[PDB]
């Protein structure tokens, strides 16, 4: 599930 | 409804938003089942202010197909890109 951990670019 | 739209961000030296998904990642807030990039926030003093939104779906950048790209290479390729960055996203639009 997603867990809000993005990749900032 | 959805609409697609082109977007040019120029790096400075970051594009100054984040993203989520990808093919073999975790997900995204948005469309859960969905292996898309979507963009997750936009630096509101960055080069993507007022261009880009969270939610945006990345389906191409600099002519490269974002379509069920895996997770890691939509990274790279975002941060190997120089200057500008020519993205097209699918943005979901009020009824």
């Amino acid at each position: 599930e997603y867990l809000g951990l993005d990749v900032p670019v | 409804g959805s609409m697609e739209i082109r977007v040019r961000v120029e790096k400075d030296p970051e594009l100054g938003f984040s993203i989520s998904g990808g093919v073999g990642g975790r997900g995204n807030p948005f469309r859960p089942d969905d292996d898309g990039i979507f963009v997750t926030r936009v630096q509101p003093e960055g080069p993507a202010s007022k261009l880009l939104q969270p939610g945006d779906k990345i389906i191409q950048a600099n002519g490269y197909s974002f379509i069920n790209i895996e997770h890691g290479q939509a990274v790279s390729l975002l941060k190997t890109f120089q200057n500008t960055v020519e993205l097209i996203i699918v943005r979901e639009v009020s009824s």
